[PDB]
């Protein structure tokens, strides 16, 4: 099995330097592969340290014993991605990948998220549903919890919340849900949802 | 001492 | 160039077997083995299997013996891969790729050169179901106001949302799905305008949802 660490962050312009290591590879060679989320992975280097035309020499390969390592240099922005290793098993038959590296490119800068909470729409509560939508965007790092309130109580009972996810400016947004019926909605003077993001909270109300 | 011809090719080019 | 091109998304219950394929061009098919690589949500890449269409001779992983068969057809340069007895742990995208090398008795290396860009497959013991499409409509945000549009309930995945039939694009934040505890999707597709337009331009959300073939537009107007 085929051993590289789960991440490693540096800076712009510094050389990352990706490890991979596993008992077979003085016998076997060994490929690396970088993806970038929601594309096919990409060959960077192949028999340890050739590279295809079309990467650039910023990428290299080398191999040590029972190691092998891909180094990048002058990082950018844009070699933020999982970088994988892969060979051949002990087996010497069946192919196996490192669980790859995910490389986080320092620098960028920390934001509070941004809160947009929408209640009930009149069509929805004639069809006798009520959703609250709490939308949450432009945050940097990619973590936060919520937290939903009827006057002053906690609600916990139909809540749906979506995983961070990495938007197009490479911020983050999220979303959460919290289904009521029409008669808890139209039972309370206000609903909250309540955003917490690195020690700090944003929070919006609204109100039937 | 890397091999050079993967034993894949012996069970796949056989028949 | 070399081009791998995969079939559509597929959506199964779990039991169910999957056919996907992988058509090939730009080289000569009979001289490269074809790989096959699946990927779970977040997880990493793991190897599926081999097939030599020259001699249609397959190998697979140890886990996957006895559920994969892979076929090949040299007439229209095309891999297929069948995956049966499905389960939930078998959702995953599956990638094909071309062998890095030309394998012969002087030379052979095993690795990936080019990669088909993934067929998405999801095991799910839901049914297909279009969207309930309801208005988000703006209140009260300096002089620039949110607007939006929910699209709740719907199976499977993807639904697109357009505004104004695709000539409002800037400002449009359409956020990812959440997956419910009932096995449906529910999403908000958002657009950041000019508060003053609020009454003098119409907003119109379109939403697309092919699996079920069904479209709806909705006119989101203040309250």
């Amino acid at each position: 099995e085929l051993t590289q660490p789960p991440s490693m962050s540096v800076s712009p312009g510094q050389t990352a330097r990706i490890t991979c290591s596993a008992d077979v590879l003085p016998k076997q060679y060994a490929y690396w592969y970088q993806q970038k989320p929601g594309q096919a992975p990409l060959l960077l280097i192949y028999k340890d340290t050739e590279r295809p035309s079309g990467i650039p020499e910023r990428f290299s390969g080398s191999s040590s014993g029972t190691t092998v390592t891909l180094t990048i240099s002058g990082v950018q922005a844009e070699d933020e991605a999982d970088y994988y290793c892969q060979s051949t098993d002990s087996s010497d038959i069946y192919l196996v990948f490192g669980g790859g590296t995910k490389l986080t490119v320092l620098g960028q800068p920390k934001a509070a998220p941004s809160v947009t909470l929408f209640p009930p729409s009149s069509e929805e509560l004639q069809a006798n549903k009520a959703t609250l939508v709490c939308l949450i965007s432009d945050f940097y790092p990619g973590a936060v919890t919520v937290a939903w309130k009827a006057d002053s109580s906690p609600v916990k009972a139909g809540v749906e919340t979506t995983t961070p996810s990495k938007q197009s400016n490479n911020k983050y947004a999220a979303s959460s849900y919290l289904s009521l019926t029409p008669e808890q909605w139209k039972s309370h003077r206000s609903y909250s949802c309540q955003v917490t993001h690195e020690g700090s909270t944003v929070e919006k109300t609204v109100a039937p | 001492k890397k091999q050079k011809v993967h034993a894949l090719f012996y069970k796949l080019d056989i028949v | 160039q070399v081009q791998l091109v995969q079939s559509g998304a597929e959506v199964k219950k779990p039991g169910a077997s999957v056919k996907l394929s992988c058509k090939a061009s730009g080289y000569t098919f009979t001289d490269y083995y074809i790989h096959w690589v699946r990927q779970a949500p977040g997880q990493g890449l793991e190897w599926m299997g081999i097939i030599n269409p020259r001699r249609d001779t397959t190998t697979y992983a140890q886990k996957f013996q006895g559920r994969v068969t892979m076929t090949r057809d040299t007439s229209t340069n095309t891999v297929y891969m069948e995956l049966s007895s499905l389960r939930s742990d078998d959702t995953a995208v599956y990638f094909c790729a071309k062998n890095v090398g030309f394998c012969n008795s002087d030379s052979c290396y095993v690795g990936m050169d080019v990669w088909g860009p993934g067929t998405t497959v999801t095991i799910s013991s839901a049914s297909t179901k279009g969207p309930s499409v309801f208005p988000l409509a703006p209140s009260s945000s300096g002089g620039t106001a949110a607007l939006g549009c929910l699209v709740k309930d719907y199976f499977p995945e993807p639904v697109t949302v357009s505004w104004n039939s695709g000539a409002l694009t800037s400002g449009v934040h359409t956020f990812p799905a959440v997956l419910q505890s009932s096995g449906l999707y529910s999403l908000s597709s958002v657009v950041t305008v000019p508060s003053s337009s609020l009454g003098t331009q119409t907003y119109i959300c379109n939403v697309n949802h092919k699996p079920s073939n069904t479209k709806v537009d909705k006119r989101v107007e203040p309250k």
